RNA sequence: UAACUUCGGGAGAAGGGGUGCCUGCGGGUGCGUAACCCGCAGGUCGCAGUGACUAGGGGGGCCCGACUGUUUAAUAAAAA
RNA sequence: GGUCAGGUCGAGCCCGGGCUCCGUGAGGGGGGAGAAGUCGUAACAAGGUAGCCGUAGGGGAACCUACGGCUCGAUC
RNA sequence: ACGGCUUUUCCGGAGUGUAAAAAGCUCCGGGAAUAAGGGCUGGGCAAGGCCGGUGGCAGCCGCCGCGGUAAUACCGGCGGCCCGAGUGGUGGCCACUAUUAUUGGGCCUAAAGCGGCCGUAGCCGGGCCCGUAAGUCCCUGGCGAAAUCCCACGGCUCAACCGUGGGGCUCGCUGGGGAUACUGCGGGCCUUGGGACCGGGAGAGGCCGGGGGUACCCCCGGGGUAGGGGUGAAAUCCUAUAAUCCCGGGGGGACCGCCAGUGGCGAAGGCGCCCGGCUGGAACGGGUCCGACGGUGAGGGCCGAAGGCCAGGGGAGCGAACCGGAUUAGAUACCCGGGUAGUCCUGGCUGUAAAGGAUGCGGGCUAGGUGUCGGGCGAGCUUCGAGCUCGCCCGGUGCCGUAGGGAAGCCGUUAAGCCCGCCGCCUGGGGAGUACGGCCGCAAGGCUGAAACUUAAAGGAAUUGGCGGGGGAGCACUACAAGGGGUGGAGCGUGCGGU
RNA sequence: GGUGGGGUAACGGCCCACCAAGCCGAAGAUCGGUACGGGCCGUGAGAGCGGGAGCCCGGAGAUGGACACUGAGACACGGGUCC
């Protein structure tokens, strides 16, 4: 059955963009899914999003702009510190600041560089580049 | 897929994203309560009373309407029931399941050959096993609740 | 035909318990864990030994090679049991008489047993009464 | 018995069949002369 | 409390400890301090306490007959 | 400190019973190596009766047959 | 080769050093004088196609491999290369090894998915709201000795070594403060996953009972003579006590022909004559009901082809064992004539298959095309039929095929593609599913399961060729079919083998 | 495990008398194999794997066992008793 929703939408984000699909569909929506979108429009990897009431948990309408090479959820989610940030980053990118840790912290979820930025660390939920 | 025969049936209810009670309801929410009380009355279960209330009345369902007594949840017919005093004793499912599992084995008690209906009871007996699991966590029946073939026949 | 199990956050038990059951599948790991090798070492893991000869034989070159390789019976001090031991050299033989103690040391063959074309002899002669077989074949020193 | 799936092919070997009944005659075998 | 086993046996295998008398307590069934049994503590005597009487010695191999049983009354009881 | 009695710790020796390891014991059983042996030809082509798996019974040896199964089966 | 220079080291000496010595240090006298070996030389791997010796012998070889009278691969000579006061040999540990795989391995055909299902612990778990701070993060006190490790500077000449400062290591523990995204915990609200229920249908799903289909076998009564059967050819065998064959009757025991289909139902094994009764599951159409109740599941439970076993029945046809006839050098077989167990029914045990989609199960996503089964919807016909044709949605069942995957064969929404979970299994070929031990079973057997030793390969996909007592085209008097003449039998000429 | 005591420099089934049936265990008790534990050392890019004799801290032993005297400290390597 379902299990994680958020490693759900982002399997199929990387499947459509592949073929090119300028526009995908996620189910169902989550707070979660919802800040992690909201993260990579902040970082210009996807285009417009937007929220659609279906009478259940909800959908997410997103735009591709076919700059994504890849993105995939983060299991189980490791918790990181602050300075504990380098190993994961070769782990999981290619390059140096190349891609973006998708990270829930104390203070909400946010990049690994706004992390570092502020001072804090958290749980590593996801990866994008 | 489906819970033994791993078969990926599809076929269901598909309602409309809605909020309120559409406007061409005839009924109101006592007339409605009134409604359930009756077919209750008359004999039904909670899913044959709301199927009645779908085909002959016109109701779309009673989820829809409000609680008048608690703005924090909608109606539902078992919640009615139970506000007038005629909520099943135990879960209607498990009483469905308990009473087919009793009737199964009033058949193999005849036909002590029939394997591959005894495997059917086996099946109906995990599935009454996992419900019993289940409303013992939730304490909708006594902790020491324990499904016996031999006193299910006093519940049937 | 699945994703490889236990991956939750909280499966570490399990991990450890599938890795250390299948580390047994490994002949080299449960060979040093159990120690089979000393069980049944004649030389009981030492580097060399030392025996007495007690007669000179020669054995067939497996094929398709053809030729006699002349190798020795050596008895161990250590514990009395009986080898066979390779006389590497030209014309080593004719320095080994009966009787004679001999130092024996491994053969260099895949993992520790025999190599090229003689099977079963998995030691070979070094020094023959305290003199090196290597300085007796070439000549420099005589065997006292 | 366990299975060993390659020992049925034929390359340079017997079959297994009749291995396997010469190994049960074998076992029998044992069985008697050790008294069991 | 072993080998073996036809799983019933072998078996009381083998092997080890105690055992009298006296002064009291406790338990069983019991109306009963009636009657018959079952334990506990202490003291004490001798070489020896089932002190007389009554009262198995044991274990490991092999052949024959499966077993209980019958036989030459009066030299053969056995593998017959 | 002698002698006697009692209470403890208690080595050593003896007997019985478990556990582990170590060395042999005439002979028997197969296993692997070897060489340029004897009998036949079982598989590889439709390998000359297609091959193979499970069970059962036979035969000097490879396999022979019966029941159920697969193609890892050539032809039409 | 000639002419020069220095003394780290070498020899002797004076001081300083040491508790006393010695070693070191400064200086003086002599003098290039006192000082290079080890492995390797076909590749992997830098270095010889040079010369003498041995001729599958000696030998070499970690692996490949070399030596058989022409050796750059063995021994030695002369060259050459790698390190160098070191250089080689043997055993052990790490890397090599993503061959132990959390990072980070595989299970269709190479080792590997339990024969299949249900479920206990464990692991993994749908959406929203509120509360706690257990986990998690940040800050701040007390700790985790020194030596060891890294950096800068300073002292032994620099260095090794020591000293002064800074950091790390001891995988962490503990007193407090803050955060609340996530996970845990408690409460509340939902329906998407999964269950329950109603409606019209589909199917060799299962059990019980009752009525049939021909066919085969036997027995009796008629017809009728001499054969029947069987093979490549025969024989055994049946037949005169009237066979084979035709007809009129009686009895029995298995199996349900064509229709039949890449068809349908079941977890799998498996399940086809026809009506009646009982019974399990699934697909479809549901603004129906409950409200996360779910997935996988070590242990454990249930079913489970054929064969086999226990006991009681039955036994038509087939047919292990066996007995006869044939073939063959032999035939314990293939072929033919008989034939017991079994195959069948009732009650149990056995739990084994190429039980193979050789592919575990649940969830989301990733071009299409074309058949067929069930259901629903729309349209057109209709002999108005539960009829026919076309299109669409859902669920099964096949084929081709794009992106992508793979060693390839091929798979490709029924993935063997990218992800999120759980269990099972594999770690070179044999030894070996063997030995020992334990459990189960009446037995046969089932489950569990090693070592010593041996081996360089075993194994998979595909390519070219050579073959087949495979197929299809062709060709040939050193092939045949139709024919002419001969050789093979005798003496001799000549050439071989032998003596 | 408890109720009450003895002994100990001290709490304690450490031991004693009396009450109950508790305690450990597939998250692997018991049993068997091996081994002084750690700071550390070897190796690898790292994850990790292997070792843990020499230097430091801690623990044990003085031919194999069992006992005691003196002393703050021993049941004491170059003190004592027995087998």
């Amino acid at each position: 059955t379902l299990l994680d929703p958020l490693a759900n939408a982002l399997s199929h984000i990387t499947n459509s963009e592949r073929v090119g699909k300028r526009e995908v569909y996620i189910k169902p929506a989550s707070k979660l899914i919802g800040e992690v979108l909201r993260v990579m429009q902040k970082y210009g990897y996807i285009g417009e999003f937007e929220f659609i009431d279906d009478g259940r948990a909800g959908v997410y309408r997103v735009q591709l702009l076919g700059r994504i090479n890849k993105a995939g959820a983060i299991k189980p989610r490791f918790p990181v510190k602050v300075s504990e940030f380098e190993k994961w980053e070769k782990r999981f990118l290619p390059a140096f600041e190349f891609g973006i840790l998708i990270v829930s912290t104390s203070q909400g979820v946010m990049s690994h560089k706004e992390a570092i930025e502020k001072g804090i660390g958290g749980r590593l939920i996801a990866y994008v580049y | 897929a489906r819970m033994h025969a791993r078969k990926r049936g599809k076929s269901g209810s598909k309602r409309p994203p809605r909020t309120a009670p559409p406007i061409w309801v005839e009924y109101t929410v006592e007339e409605i309560e009134n409604l359930v009380v009756k077919l209750r009355k008359e004999g039904y279960s909670t899913a044959m009373i709301g199927t009645i209330l779908r085909d002959q009345y016109g109701i779309p369902s009673v989820k829809l309407f409000k609680d008048p007594d608690n703005p924090n949840r909608n109606l539902t017919i078992t919640r009615i029931l139970e506000k007038h005093g005629l909520a099943p004793e135990i879960p209607e499912d498990l009483m469905f399941l308990i009473r087919r599992a009793v009737n199964l084995r009033k058949h193999l008690e005849q036909h002590p050959k029939d394997l591959h209906s005894m495997r059917g009871l086996q099946l109906i007996e995990s599935k009454i096993r996992r419900l019993v699991k289940y409303y013992k966590r939730k304490g909708k029946l006594p902790k020491n609740w324990r499904y016996d073939p031999e006193t299910a026949k006093l519940l049937v | 035909p699945g994703k490889k199990a236990p991956n939750g956050e909280f499966a570490g038990r399990k991990l450890k318990l599938k890795r250390k059951k299948f580390r047994w599948s490994d002949i080299r790991y449960k060979r040093r864990v159990l120690r089979l090798k000393e069980k049944s070492d004649p030389l009981e893991g030492a580097p060399q030994a030392r025996g007495i000869v007690l007669e000179k034989i020669a054995v067939e070159a497996k094929q398709p090679n053809s030729g006699m390789r002349k190798a020795v019976r050596v008895q161990l001090i250590k514990n009395g049991k009986v080898v066979t031991a390779f006389c590497p050299g030209d014309g080593a033989i004719k320095f080994i008489d009966e009787h004679d103690e001999v130092i024996i040391e491994g053969i260099g063959g895949p993992k520790g047993g025999s190599m090229g074309d003689i099977p079963g002899i998995r030691y070979k002669v070094v020094k023959v009464n305290r003199v090196s077989l290597k300085e007796l074949v070439k000549g420099r020193k005589e065997k006292p | 018995m366990k299975r060993r799936p390659r020992k049925w092919k034929k390359k340079g070997r017997m079959r297994w069949k009749w291995i396997k009944k010469r190994i049960r005659r074998l076992k029998r075998q044992r069985k008697k002369e050790r008294g069991l």
